C-alpha cells in the first residue's frame, strides 16, 4: 500500500549471520 | 472581496465581531497599528498566530468571522482580512477601525504663542491633552475661515484623544489684535475659554 | 567542553520511553546522539557516513562497498583483520554495515560492560592490505554472484541503467572482481592507493553518530568526545543532484523485461522532485496512503474485481537529494498482461479523481492521530538497529526531531500535494512489464546481470487515452476508519499474576496458556492459536487445498481487513504440519471484534471460483519459482526432507494440485472443521477472564456453524526425526538450475533435547563460530556465505554449516573436517580463562531479556509448539552452563572424524585436509527412512 | 532573527521611476516567497505584486501590468517601478510566506499568513519642491513641544532628548497647508520641576535640534 522501509535491494549488510 | 462593517465602537471588555465576506474558501487576519506596518494575525481559518493572545479567534459560517472576546485598550488598530486566490493572487479589504470607548475625559487646555523666531519669517496653537470622545469644537476669538485642526490616534494605555488647533496669521495681522481658545466638549459644564495678552 | 561545539535542549520522545537521551555536534562536525539505559543488557553504536556508492569513482565501480568491506579488516592502531569481530564475538556481540547510494552506515552491539574496548576499535575504523584486498575481492564478486539472480537486483540495476548513462544514478554500487581487480590492473590502478585517497570523503562534518548504554550520559559524553574529537574535518560538502537522471528521451517509455522466475509484474514510475526537506507533511505518504489503498472504493479493489490484479503497492521511492520517485506496482494475472494498457487507464483514472476531489484534510488529520498513537505506544526496538536507524536519519534532521521526524506530521500544506499531482500526468511517466511471455521477444542485454529486455516508445495514441481518462464510478474516496482504538486503559495486575505462562483451561476441544503483560504495560495483544487436525498433512492433495483454503480467506478478507491492519492491529494465518495457525497482534481495544470476524469467515467460507482459479495458478507458479531459490536454501529445504518422518516435496504437491477441483475443496473445509484441537497462548494487556471470554467465544462459534468436535488424544501424533547410525556418513545430491553457485549443508546428529547436550552444543557452537567465519569466509575467501550453529527440530538437535561458494562441495567438505581438526588443537591449547570468557559470552547471550512483547510471545509460543513448556530453560540452562569444563573435549571425541557415536549427512547441491571415508549416497528419501531407525520424542512437562 | 528592511523610496516626477529594495535578513530568500502591499494615504491595504523565487513566478495586480516589475537576487528583493502616476503615491512594504516552498500555480488559494514585515518605504508623486524642515519651540502639570511647520515630504522623525523621553509624549499627524508642505507638532507634558526637542527629516537629509525654555 506504501512503499516501506529499504524495499528494495540496495541494504547490504556485510555478513549475514543474524538470519535463522 | 468585501468587508464589513467600515468602522465599529465598543468598550473595553467588550466583543467584537469582525464579518469578512470573500476558489479559496480559507482567509487571514491582519492587524495594522496607525502607522506602523501590519501584524500577522491568524494564517489559517481555525488557528491563531504564534505569540498572540487568546482572545483572538478565527471563525467561518461564506463568511469568516474575527472574534476578539475580551477587548484591551492595547487593541486599538486597523483590522484586513487577506484573501489568497489562484493565478498567485492576494487581496485585501478596506478594513475595520475598532474605536475603544471609556468613560468621559476632561480637555486639559492650553494655550501657545508664536515664537520669536517664528515672526521673524506666527501660529497661535491650542491644546486639549486627554479627552473622550472625539467630538469637541474648538474656536478662537471675533472668530475663521484659516484654522487648521488635527487629531492624534488613540492612546494605547489611556485610550484619549488630545487635539491639536493651529490659527496661522501673518505678523501684520497679528500685531493687530491684542486678546487671543474657546472650547465645548462632552465632560465639560461650561466651555473653558484660555486666553492670552500682548 | 573545548571539543563540544554545542549541545542539543532536549530529545523529542515518547512518554512511554523510559531511555535517556542527549544530542550534541562535536567541533570537528560529528553528529552525536548519546542514549542512556541502565537495564539494558546489551549496548550498541553506529556510526553514519553520508557518501555511498552514488560518488564512486566512474572508472572504479563499488569502490565505497569495497572500502566498507576493507574498514573491518584491520587499522593502524589494531592491526590483526579479525580482532574485531574475535572481540565481539568474546564478548557477546556482533557487528554490521551497509552502503546506500547516499548512506554508508557500520553498526554493532556487544555487553554492556566492555561498550569501551570495542569502541575504541570501532573508532580506530575511521582513524589496508594487499593480501586482504585480493582476498576481499573474491567476496565482494561472491557477493555479487549471489545478487545475479536475484528479480529485484535485476529490476533494480536495469532501472539504473535505463536512465542517462551520463548520470551517477547510471553507475554500478556493488562492484566485482573485474571492476576492482580485473580492470585496474588492466589500466595499471592501485586499488589501494584509491582506497586511502577515498578515505577525502571520510570527513568528520559528514558523520552522525548514535551510542546507547548502561553509562551515565556524561560518561558517554566524555567518552564520545575523547574517542571521536579526533577525527580530521575536511569540509567535504554533501553531494547533490539537481538534474533528474530521467530526461524526456527516458520518458513515456515501455519496458519489455524477462525474468528468471516465472512472475507477471507491472511497474509504473514517475520522477519527482526530491521531497526529503517536506518530512513535516509527507505527501508522498499522503499520496501513497490513498493510492495504495485497499479498502472498499479503492484502486486494488476494482483491479482485484475484474480478476486483473491481486496485489498493488504505490507511494513514493527515495532517489537521492536531487530526485525521487513515485511508483505503482503491481502484480498480474494472465488476464491483466493483456489488459495492462486498460489497468493504466484506472490508474489514471484514479489519480484524476484525487485531483477532481482535491486534498482532504480530515484524511491528513487521520493519519497524523493514527501515526500519533502508532509512535506513541512503540515498542522498544533492538539496539543495533535503533541505533543504525538513527545513526542513518541524522543527516536529515534536527537534534531534537531526530526521533519524530519521520512519524509525526504538524502542518497541512495542500500545494505540495497539487503539486505533485500536477507531476503525476501521463507525460512524465514510465511503464515498465515483467513476463515470461516476453521470452524470445527482446533485443537488448543489461551489460551487469545480462538481463533481456527491450525497449519501445509507447504510443502517442494511448497517452491521449490516458490523457482522456474521464471519472470512474467505482472509485471512491475510503471511509471513516472504524477500526482506530480509542481505549488504551492498561488492566491492573491481577494477583494471581504469574511470571511465566499459565494454564488456565484444559479441556478436551482446546488448550488455553494465559499470561497478563508484567513487564512492557503497554495497550497491546499477541493472540496464537493453533488448530490441530490430521485431515491438514495426511497427503500431498489435502496440504495443497489446505493452503488454497488459507490464502483464499486472506485474499477474501483482505479489503475488510486492510483498515484494522491499518489501525496498528494487523494478523497473520499460515498452515502447518500439525494444522492451521491464526496469530492476532496490536491494540486489545477492538481485537476480538475482528478476531470473531475472521473465525467466522472460516466457518462460512464461500470460495468464488475466479478467485479460486487466479489463486490457484498464482501457488502453482510459487511451486514452478522454488526452483529458482538459492542453492544454500535448497539444502536446508532437501535436509529438513531428509531428517523428517514425513514431509512431502514441492514435485509431490505440484503434481497433486491439478487434481484439486472445487467441489473436493468445498467437500474438505467442513471435512477439516469437523474434527479440531486447539492450543491457544493469549499473552497481553487482557485479563483471565477476558482470555477465557476470547476461548469460549471461539469454541462457541466453531460448534455453532462449523459442529467442531474434539480430537481423540490418540489421533495427537507428533513427528520422529531420521535417526543416524554411528560412523555413518550419508550424501544427497541435487542441482541447481538456476544460480552457477554450489550450496552445501553438513548436519551433525546428536543424542536428543537436555541441558547438558544443549549447553555443550551450544557452547562448542560459540567457540567456533568466529573461527569458522574468519577461516572459511576471511582467510580461504571459499564464498560469502558462510554459517555455521546449532540446528533444532522435533526434539533433537545438531551442528550445521551452511556453506554457498563456487568450489566444489567435497573440497569444502574436507575444509570443515579440517577446520574441525584445528578448532580440536585450538581448544585444547586453549586457556581455562578464555573458556570461561565462552562462557559468559554465552550466558549473557541466552540471558538477554526480551525488548518487545511480540518476541516474549514468540519464545512462549516457541516452548509451546515444542511441547516441552520449559518456561525457566534461559536459568536452568546457563545454571549448569556456567558449571562447565574444558566435558567438551570428551564431546569432542564422543559425537564429533574417529567418534564412535559420528553422525554425518550432507547436502551437495551443484552449480591439510584428513582422508574421509566412502559416503551413501542416498538415491531415494523414502528407502533413506525406512532403512533407518527414528528417534524419540521429548516428554512434556 | 528573522527580519526585513525596505530602502529606494522618495519623491519623483510623474512619469519617472524607482527601484525599491527589499534587503531580507535571517532566512534564505530562494526558499521563501516575497510579497509587496502598499498602503494609500487614509485608504486601506492594498496588495501589489509577489514573487516566488524557487519557482521562479511572479504576479502583478489589475491596477498596474506594464508598469512594474518584481525581481530578486540571490539575499534581496527588488521592485521596480517604471512610470508613477500621482496616484501611486503611498507606503510600501515588503513581507514573505510563514510556510516554506509556496507553490504559486494553483487552483485553490490556501490564504497562509505573513510573519515578517517590514517598516516599508513611503513614495510621493508630485512636482513640489523639496524644502528642510523649520521648528519653532512652544513656551508653557506642564506641557511645552516643539513646531515645524514647512518642511516638504513625508516623513519626519521627532524624538526628545535623542531619544530618551518615552512619557506623555504625543506627536500629532501632519496636515497640509494651502501652500504645498506638510505641518506638524509635537507636545509632551512634563511636571513643574532642561528639555530639546530633535527633528530629522531624511528626504531632504536635514537634522536639528532645539530646546524649550519658558518665557
Ligand atoms: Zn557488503
Amino acid at each position: 500500500g506504501i512503499v516501506e522501509q529499504c524495499c528494495t535491494s540496495i541494504c547490504s549488510l556485510y555478513q549475514l549471520e543474524n538470519y535463522c | 472581496m468585501t468587508q464589513s462593517p467600515s468602522s465599529l465602537s465598543a468598550s473595553v471588555g467588550d466583543r467584537v465581531t469582525i464579518t469578512c465576506r470573500a476558489v479559496s474558501s480559507a482567509v487571514a487576519w491582519y492587524q495594522q497599528k496607525p502607522g506602523k506596518a501590519p501584524k500577522l494575525l491568524i494564517y489559517s481559518t481555525s488557528s491563531l498566530y504564534s505569540g498572540v493572545p487568546s482572545r483572538f479567534s478565527g471563525s467561518r459560517s461564506t463568511d469568516f468571522t474575527l472574534t476578539i472576546s475580551s477587548l484591551q485598550p492595547e487593541d486599538f488598530a486597523t483590522y484586513y482580512c487577506q484573501q489568497s486566490s489562484p493565478s498567485f493572487l492576494i487581496t485585501f479589504g478596506q478594513g475595520t477601525k475598532v474605536e475603544i470607548k471609556r468613560t468621559v475625559a476632561a480637555p486639559s487646555v492650553f494655550i501657545f504663542p508664536p515664537s520669536d523666531s517664528q515672526l521673524k519669517s506666527a501660529s497661535v496653537v491650542c491644546l486639549l491633552n486627554n479627552f473622550y470622545p472625539r467630538e469637541a469644537k474648538v474656536q478662537w476669538k471675533a472668530l475663521s475661515g484659516n484654522s487648521q485642526e488635527s487629531v492624534t490616534e488613540q492612546d494605547s494605555k489611556d485610550s484619549t484623544y488630545s487635539l491639536s488647533s493651529t490659527l496661522t496669521l501673518s505678523k501684520a495681522d497679528y500685531e493687530k489684535h491684542k486678546v487671543y481658545c474657546e472650547v465645548t466638549h462632552q465632560g465639560l459644564s461650561s466651555p473653558v475659554t484660555k486666553s492670552f495678552n500682548r | 567542553n573545548p571539543a563540544i561545539k554545542r549541545i542539543g535542549n532536549h530529545i523529542t520522545k515518547s512518554p512511554e520511553d523510559k531511555r535517556e537521551y542527549r544530542g550534541l555536534e562535536l567541533a570537528n562536525g560529528i553528529k552525536v546522539l548519546l542514549i542512556s539505559d541502565p537495564t539494558t543488557d546489551k549496548s550498541s553504536a553506529a556510526l553514519d557516513v553520508h557518501i555511498g556508492s552514488l560518488s564512486d569513482p566512474p572508472n572504479i565501480a563499488g569502490l565505497s562497498h569495497f572500502l566498507q568491506h576493507m574498514l573491518f579488516l584491520g587499522t593502524k592502531k589494531y592491526p590483526k583483520e579479525n580482532e574485531y569481530s574475535q572481540f565481539l564475538s568474546e564478548h557477546a556481540g556482533s557487528s554490521n554495515a551497509f552502503t546506500s547510494g547516499e548512506h554508508t552506515n557500520y553498526y554493532f552491539d556487544v555487553s554492556h560492560e566492555h561498550l569501551e574496548g570495542a569502541l575504541d576499535r570501532f573508532a580506530q575504523f575511521f582513524l589496508f592490505d594487499e593480501s586482504a584486498k585480493d582476498r576481499e575481492v573474491n567476496a565482494v564478486d561472491s557477493e555479487h554472484e549471489k545478487n545475479v539472480m536475484n528479480d529485484a537486483w535485476r529490476l533494480f540495476q536495469l532501472e539504473k541503467a535505463t536512465g542517462n548513462p551520463k548520470h551517477p544514478f547510471s553507475k554500478f554500487g556493488t562492484g566485482n572482481k573485474y571492476t576492482l581487480e580485473t580492470r585496474p590492473n588492466q589500466e595499471g590502478i592501485d586499488v589501494r592507493q584509491e582506497l586511502l585517497k577515498f578515505h577525502a570523503y571520510y570527513s568528520s562534518n559528514l558523520m552522525a553518530v548514535v551510542v546507547l548504554g548502561r553509562e551515565s550520559l556524561d560518561d558517554l559524553t566524555n567518552l564520545v568526545v575523547k574517542l571521536f574529537s579526533e577525527v580530521e574535518n575536511k569540509n567535504v560538502p554533501l553531494p547533490e543532484f539537481p538534474e533528474h537522471p530521467f530526461q524526456e528521451e527516458h520518458l513515456k517509455q515501455l519496458y519489455k523485461i524477462v525474468p528468471i522466475k516465472d512472475i507477471r509484474n507491472l511497474y509504473v514510475t514517475f520522477p519527482i522532485p526530491d521531497l526529503q526537506k517536506y518530512y513535516k507533511s509527507n505527501p508522498g505518504h499522503y499520496l501513497g496512503h490513498l493510492i495504495g489503498h485497499e479498502g472498499p472504493g479503492s484502486l486494488l479493489s476494482e483491479l482485484k474485481s475484474k480478476g486483473w490484479v491481486n496485489t498493488l503497492v504505490g507511494g513514493q521511492k527515495e532517489g537521492a537529494r536531487g530526485f525521487m520517485f513515485f511508483i505503482i506496482n503491481v502484480d498480474l494475472t494472465e488476464e491483466g498482461l493483456l489488459h495492462v494498457e486498460d489497468i493504466i487507464l484506472h490508474m489514471f483514472q484514479y489519480i484524476q479523481k484525487l485531483r477532481a476531489e482535491g486534498p482532504q484534510e480530515w484524511v491528513f488529520q487521520e493519519l497524523k492521530d493514527l501515526n500519533a498513537v502508532a509512535f506513541r505506544f512503540k515498542d522498544k526496538e533492538r539496539p543495533r538497529g535503533y541505533t543504525s536507524k538513527i545513526a542513518g536519519i541524522l543527516h536529515y534532521y534536527p537534534l531534537e526531531e531526530v526521533l519524530t521526524a519521520e512519524y509525526l506530521l504538524e502542518e497541512f500544506r495542500p500545494d505540495l500535494i497539487e503539486m505533485v499531482l500536477d507531476k503525476l500526468r501521463p507525460e512524465n511517466v514510465r511503464v515498465a512489464i515483467v513476463s515470461k511471455s516476453f521470452e524470445g521477444k527482446t533485443d537488448r542485454t543489461e551489460e551487469w546481470y545480462g538481463t533481456q529486455y527491450k525497449q519501445e516508445a509507447i504510443p502517442d495514441e494511448v497517452i491521449k487515452k490516458w490523457q482522456n481518462a474521464d471519472l470512474n464510478g467505482k472509485f471512491k474516496l475510503p471511509t471513516k476508519n472504524e477500526f482506530i482504538p480509542t481505549n488504551f486503559e492498561i488492566l491492573p495486575l491481577e494477583k494471581e499474576a504469574t511470571p511465566y505462562p499459565a494454564l488456565i483451561k484444559d479441556t478436551a476441544m482446546s488448550k488455553l496458556w494465559f499470561k497478563q503483560d508484567d513487564k512492557f504495560f503497554l495497550p497491546k495483544a499477541n493472540l496464537n492459536f493453533e488448530f490441530f487436525s490430521p485431515f491438514a498433512y495426511v497427503d500431498p492433495l489435502h496440504s495443497n487445498m489446505a493452503y488454497l483454503y488459507l490464502e483464499l480467506l486472506k485474499d477474501s478478507l483482505n479489503e475488510y481487513a486492510y483498515a484494522a491492519e491499518l489501525a496498528g492491529l494487523s494478523y497473520d494465518l499460515q498452515n502447518t504440519i500439525y494444522g492451521m495457525y491464526l496469530s492476532v497482534k496490536g491494540y486489545n481495544d477492538k481485537q476480538p471484534i475482528l478476531l470473531k470476524k475472521i473465525i467466522e469467515k472460516m466457518a462460512t467460507f464461500e470460495i468464488d471460483e475466479k478467485r479460486f482459479e487466479i489463486i490457484k495458478e498464482a501457488y502453482m507458479r510459487s511451486l514452478n519459482n522454488f526452483r529458482a531459490e538459492q542453492p544454500h536454501q535448497h539444502a536446508m529445504y532437501y535436509l529438513r526432507l531428509l531428517m523428517t518422518e514425513v514431509a512431502w516435496t514441492k514435485d509431490e504437491l505440484k503434481e497433486a494440485l491439478d487434481d484439486v477441483t472445487l467441489p473436493r475443496l468445498k467437500a474438505f473445509i467442513p471435512q477439516l472443521l469437523s474434527r479440531l484441537h486447539i492450543e491457544a497462548l493469549l499473552h497481553g494487556n487482557i485479563t483471565k477472564q477476558a482470555a477465557l471470554g476470547i476461548m469460549q467465544m471461539v469454541e462457541d462459534t466453531l460448534i455453532e456453524h462449523a459442529h467442531t468436535k474434539p480430537l481423540l488424544p490418540s489421533q495427537l501424533v507428533r513427528y520422529r526425526e531420521v535417526q543416524l547410525p554411528d560412523r555413518g556418513w550419508f550424501v544427497y545430491q541435487q542441482r541447481n538450475e538456476v544460480h552457477n553457485n554450489s550450496g552445501i549443508e553438513i548436519y551433525y546428529q546428536t543424542d536428543m533435547q537436555s541441558t547438558s547436550e544443549n549447553m555443550f552444543l551450544e557452547l562448542f557452537a560459540q567457540i567456533i563460530s568466529e573461527p569458522a567465519f574468519n577461516t572459511l569466509r576471511t582467510k580461504e575467501q571459499l564464498g560469502y556465505i558462510v554459517f555455521s550453529g546449532p540446528r533444532r527440530a522435533n526434539g533433537i538437535q545438531g551442528l550445521r554449516f551452511i556453506i554457498q561458494s563456487e568450489k566444489p562441495p567435497h573440497y569444502l567438505e574436507s575444509r570443515v573436517e579440517a577446520f574441525l581438526i584445528t578448532m580440536e588443537k585450538s581448544i585444547e591449547d586453549m586457556t581455562e580463562e578464555a573458556f570461561q570468557k565462552h562462557i559468559q559470552a554465552l550466558a549473557i547471550r541466552r540471558l538477554d531479556k526480551p525488548k518487545k512483547l511480540s518476541a516474549e510471545s514468540a519464545k512462549y509460543w516457541g516452548e509451546i509448539i515444542s511441547q516441552q513448556y520449559n518456561f525457566d530453560r534461559d536459568n536452568t540452562e546457563v545454571a549448569y552452563l556456567k558449571t562447565l569444563t574444558k566435558d567438551i573435549i570428551k564431546f569432542y571425541k564422543e559425537m564429533l572424524v574417529d567418534a564412535p557415536r559420528r553422525h554425518k549427512v550432507s547436502v551437495h547441491v551443484l552449480a591439510q585436509a584428513p582422508a574421509l571415508p566412502q559416503p551413501e549416497v542416498i538415491q531415494n528419501m523414502t528407502e533413506f527412512k525406512r532403512g533407518l531407525p527414528l528417534f524419540p520424542l521429548v516428554k512434556p512437562h | 532573527e528573522v527580519q526585513l528592511v525596505e530602502s529606494g523610496g522618495g519623491l519623483v516626477q510623474p512619469g519617472g521611476s524607482l527601484r525599491l529594495s527589499c534587503a531580507a535578513s535571517g532566512f534564505n530568500v530562494s526558499s521563501y516567497s516575497i510579497h509587496w502591499v502598499r498602503q494609500a494615504p487614509g485608504k486601506g491595504l492594498e496588495w501589489v505584486a509577489s514573487i516566488s523565487s524557487y519557482y521562479g513566478s511572479t504576479s502583478y495586480a489589475d491596477s498596474v501590468k506594464g508598469r512594474f516589475t518584481i525581481s530578486a537576487d540571490t539575499n534581496t528583493a527588488y521592485l521596480q517601478m517604471n512610470s508613477l502616476r500621482a496616484e501611486d503615491t503611498a507606503v510600501y512594504y515588503c513581507a514573505r510566506d510563514r510556510v516554506m516552498y509556496y507553490w504559486s500555480f494553483s487552483k485553490y488559494g490556501y490564504p497562509y499568513g505573513m510573519d515578517y514585515w517590514g517598516q516599508g518605504t513611503l513614495v510621493t508623486v508630485s512636482s513640489a519642491s523639496t524644502k528642510g524642515p523649520s521648528v519653532f519651540p512652544l513656551a508653557p502639570t506642564a506641557a511645552l513641544g516643539c513646531l515645524v511647520k514647512d518642511y516638504f515630504p513625508e516623513p519626519v522623525t521627532v524624538s526628545w532628548n535623542s531619544g530618551a523621553l518615552t512619557s506623555g509624549v504625543h506627536t500629532f499627524p501632519a496636515v497640509l497647508q494651502s501652500s504645498g508642505l506638510y505641518s506638524l507638532s509635537s507636545v509632551v507634558t512634563v511636571p513643574s520641576s532642561t528639555y530639546i526637542c530633535n527633528v530629522n527629516h531624511k528626504p531632504s537629509n536635514t537634522k536639528v535640534d532645539k530646546k524649550v525654555e519658558p518665557k
